[PDB]
């Protein structure tokens, strides 16, 4: 995003009828800390949602 | 019985994730522990 | 489907448990029962007879 919502205005993006490809996500090391509750990050591509 | 050493160095994140059920780059392309390793993990800073 | 082993451990061994814990006590009250139904039985038979 261009810019960031601050935590007292945080900014919700609603996301529905598409498909997703936590792929590129998972393996682009930008990301420090990806850290997931509930569902496993491996195969977090194969359900639907 | 035995013991066995490994030995290699990593820079950057994922410093910790060396350690079983943990997922990333380093540990899904180049080393992966075991579900149920048993051991130590040590690693210490050498920039020097 | 949406949990990493190492971790899906836990969830699986307190739903094992539980379900197992039931299964236990249904064989139990089934074994009591199944005495009551004996000493039934065993009466009937002894009426019968």
């Amino acid at each position: 995003a261009t810019r960031f919502a601050s935590v007292y205005a945080w900014n919700r993006k609603r996301i529905s009828n598409c498909v997703a490809d936590y792929s590129v996500l998972y393996n682009s090391a930008s990301f420090s800390t990806f850290k997931c509750y509930g569902v496993s990050p491996t195969k977090l591509n194969d359900l639907c949602f | 019985t035995n013991v066995y050493a490994d030995s290699f160095v990593i820079r950057g994140d994922e410093v910790r994730q060396i350690a079983p059920g943990q997922t990333g780059k380093i540990a899904d392309y180049n080393y992966k522990l075991p579900d149920d390793f048993t051991g130590c993990v040590i690693a210490w800073n050498s920039n020097n | 489907s949406r949990l990493d082993p190492p971790e899906a451990e836990v969830q699986i061994d307190r739903l094992i448990t539980g379900r197992l814990q039931s299964l236990q006590t249904y064989v139990t009250q089934q074994l009591i029962r199944a005495a009551e139904i004996r000493a039934s039985a065993n009466l009937a038979a002894t009426k019968m007879s």
